[PDB]
């Protein structure tokens, strides 16, 4: 119901969220058009 | 109005976290979501205009990832028999005897055969 | 014989039993590879009295037990991989049911559902 | 004795066994 679970895996998924995004990422998207 | 990539990228750091969440590690993460990427890149699928791009993005993750028939037998048995299906699967689909399954499970014998005889029960009740 | 030269004949039967086990392949390989590591690693062994496939299931299924088990981020790994992903879509990603439902382009109810089973799995195993 | 639920087992579940194991599978193995 309540969503306290979703704090506590914010919190321990915080790192990948504040790495840069993979240069291969954005190259794909250029890629676009 | 605005690029694709610049619609998308604030997004990445975040269905990151979510493809990392989902597939329990950092690489295999990312290799859904590249994939995911190439696939707009090369138009094979487009946003939903009626989805904002984050939403949109999203759905196209999941337009990847596709569930399959397999898979929905194998939850619906997840569902029936959630303590008791390992033992049915190691002698029903894996083909190990009971007594082998006793010894991959770690428990008795009798515990082997209650295992079975519930997850039978389970299935049979539909 | 190396762990490597053992085990290698019987990989992609693990694999079929993975995927049966927890929901697909991607979830049935995570396990795989969890077991294999901590084979590699040392950390258990394979029982010298078993032949090397049910030996190799013995090590994948104390592992899978474990996992429900240690630490948050792998415990989702326990969750029917369509139960987890309306699951994390909203409790983790904060989209809203509604937009899960996009998402997973399946009808409402379906996506209740499985925030249900996955709070269904949660409560039994998981956060216990 | 209706059975055809090792049938419906192998039928959903056996396609696995003749896919090629994951590189990374090896790989973790290699490496003692």
């Amino acid at each position: 119901r309540q969503q306290a679970i979703g704090v506590k895996l914010r919190q321990m998924f915080d790192e990948v969220v504040n790495e840069p995004v993979p240069d291969e990422f954005l190259a794909i998207l250029r890629k676009a058009e | 109005p605005m690029s694709l990539l610049a619609r998308l990228a604030p997004h990445l750091p975040y269905i990151r976290r979510y493809a990392r969440a989902l597939t329990g590690d950092q690489a295999t993460g990312d290799h859904y979501v590249r994939v995911a990427l190439e696939a707009l890149a090369a138009g094979e699928l487009v946003l939903d205009a009626n989805l904002s791009p984050r939403v949109a993005l999203y759905r196209v993750f999941h337009a990847i990832w596709l569930s399959s028939a397999g898979d929905d037998a194998a939850q619906r048995l997840m569902r029936i028999a959630p303590r008791s299906r390992q033992a049915f699967l190691l002698t029903a689909l894996e083909g190990f005897t009971p007594t082998e399954a006793a010894q991959i499970l770690d428990c008795d014998f009798g515990e082997v055969e209650r295992l079975i005889g519930d997850a039978q029960a389970e299935i049979d009740a539909e």
